[PDB]
């Protein structure tokens, strides 16, 4: 994926304001609520019975923090997403067998979370830059299927 | 299948959107054009630049269709029948593209509805736009 | 929306399949497991190897569900309601996977129906399996 | 994409029996009939009003022959599909803006055509080998979107 300098600027400027202890949990939780089949992979997380239970579930927050850490790592290596995500690709594809469509869904959920958090600041060009990023991460995470 | 709670949530969100619906429709379209450039090919006769009267006009119509769906939520196939004919038969809109605009509609609502865009309402809105998309792609022949 | 011609075509194809339906269901499943290995994770308690009694048994049930849909084609949401509950709520089947099995069902019919698998009947069968898939993915909550 | 020697054997053995003057036309025609939105890209082909008109349309047959030629070229370079499809990727992505989902659909249509033509010979393992191939061609054709 190829981000222009203006797109890189848009992405990094916003990301610097992200609360990295919360946003990942927020995105993972919303994934589990909005696309409930994904709960299949998180049976050990316990109570996922209601939206409030999901969002307040400490393991959801903890795991989301790890997910976001990986997005941050991609943001720092936009020109080598494949290598950055290589070991995670083996995990999600070879070991977990998550359908890669769900990588796209999570990315789009993150985009919704950023829009909710930043409001008017999350402009259409800023979103477009972020869509390139999350598409890139999804494609890299899915490399073992390719 | 939209539940009673889903219908409540969707009605609540669109109530808050209120009279900004047309503006938000235009914004969602712009987000789609910028984020997913393949979608632009359906609009060769549009100027898609920011502030375009044509995008604004279409945004109003899109919003009107969605409001019609909300208002007749238990009869959406009938309500959107003419629009499903248009998008499938005449426009030949790739079904993939409905997911793209649906996402951009959610993003737009999220960017304008700090209090309302809870995870539950997010889920309800996604189901609603999936239902609309299902009707709008039901008429390929 | 299945047209009168679609319903005719689908009834005609399944008529020819006749009593092989169960065997074909099993074959479609095997094709799915081999072609799309991610699908195998739903069946940790199955032996998925060729000739498996469990795959055969499930193939018969799958065929039975499809025949029920054909037989009640104008009432498919009702006919398949219990199955849609099962696949969404209990099994948590990823909606993507319905397209995979649908494709494998078409392939199986194509491999067994030289005369019947015309482009028109192919199109009718695809619409029918898309309709079934739509019902089976309507119950996520 | 990685085909085993047994998968390569399955694919090449069947392909040697394919009528390359017809099968591409058959796959392209069925694409236009089964997924009618694709007709959007072939307005100049003339009469596409009925399945018979599509299948008997000489331009559909001629164009399908070219498509199949590209599949054949991929079959001869299974370990370098990206390079093989580079110029076609620019055409379909950068110039035509075809959504890449349709690359998957055409591949799956080709698989149905092969199943129809070969019947019992198109076994489940043979299909699985072909699915790897058409997924690979679709991914390579879509590289400019990545
Ligand atoms: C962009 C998309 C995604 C990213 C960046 C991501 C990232 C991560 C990370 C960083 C971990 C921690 C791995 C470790 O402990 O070293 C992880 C684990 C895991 N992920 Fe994801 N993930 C994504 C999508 C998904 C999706 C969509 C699902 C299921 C729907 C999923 C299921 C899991 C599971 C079940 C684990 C735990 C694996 C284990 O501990 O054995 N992931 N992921
Ligand atoms: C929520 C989904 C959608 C809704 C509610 C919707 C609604 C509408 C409405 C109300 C119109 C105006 C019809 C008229 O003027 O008679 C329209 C036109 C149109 N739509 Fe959509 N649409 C949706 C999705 C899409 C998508 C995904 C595309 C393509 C990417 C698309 C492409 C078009 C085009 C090309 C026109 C004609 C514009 C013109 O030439 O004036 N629509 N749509
Ligand atoms: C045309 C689409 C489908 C039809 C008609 C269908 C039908 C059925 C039927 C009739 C049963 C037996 C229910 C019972 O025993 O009470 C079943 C079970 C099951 N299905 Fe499906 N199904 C479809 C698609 C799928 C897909 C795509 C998947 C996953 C990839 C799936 C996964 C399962 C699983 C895991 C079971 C339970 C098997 C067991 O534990 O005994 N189904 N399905
Ligand atoms: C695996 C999938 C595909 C392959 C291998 C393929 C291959 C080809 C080839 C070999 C050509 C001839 C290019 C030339 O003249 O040098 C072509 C042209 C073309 N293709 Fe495809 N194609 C695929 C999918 C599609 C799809 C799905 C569509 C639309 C739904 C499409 C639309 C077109 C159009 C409109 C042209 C003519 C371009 C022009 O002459 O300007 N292609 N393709």
């Amino acid at each position: 994926v190829h981000l222009t300098p203006e797109e890189k600027s848009a992405v990094t400027a916003l990301w610097g304001k992200v609360n990295v202890d919360e946003v990942g949990g927020e995105a993972l939780g919303r994934l589990l609520v909005v696309y409930p089949w994904t709960q299949r992979f998180f049976e050990s997380f316990g109570d996922l019975s209601t939206p409030d239970a999901v969002m307040g579930n400490p393991k959801v927050k903890a795991h989301g923090k790890k997910v976001l850490g990986a997005f941050s790592d991609g943001l720092a290596h936009l020109d080598n997403l494949k290598g950055t995500f290589a070991t995670l690709s083996e995990l999600h594809c070879d070991k977990l067998h998550v359908d890669p469509e769900n990588f796209r869904l999570l990315g789009n959920v993150l985009v919704c979370v950023l829009a909710h958090h930043f409001g008017k600041e999350f402009t259409p060009p800023v979103q477009a830059a972020y869509q390139k990023v999350v598409a890139g991460v999804a494609n890299a995470l899915a490399h073992k299927y390719h | 299948v939209l539940s009673p709670a889903d219908k409540t949530n969707v009605k609540a969100a669109w109530g808050k959107v209120g009279a900004h619906a047309g503006e938000y429709g235009a914004e969602a379209l712009e987000r789609m054009f910028l984020s997913f450039p393949t979608t632009k090919t359906y609009f060769p006769h549009f100027d898609l630049s920011h502030g375009s009267a044509q995008v604004k006009g279409l945004g109003k119509k899109v919003a009107d269709a969605l409001t019609n769906a909300v208002a007749h939520v238990d009869d959406m196939p009938n309500a959107l029948s003419a629009l499903s004919d248009l998008h499938a038969h005449k426009l030949r809109v790739d079904p993939v593209n409905f997911k793209l605009l649906s996402h951009c509609l959610l993003v737009t609502l999220a960017a304008h509805l700090p209090a309302e865009f809870t995870p539950a309402v997010h889920a309800s809105l996604d189901k609603f736009l999936a239902s609309v998309s299902t009707v709008l792609t039901s008429k390929y022949r």
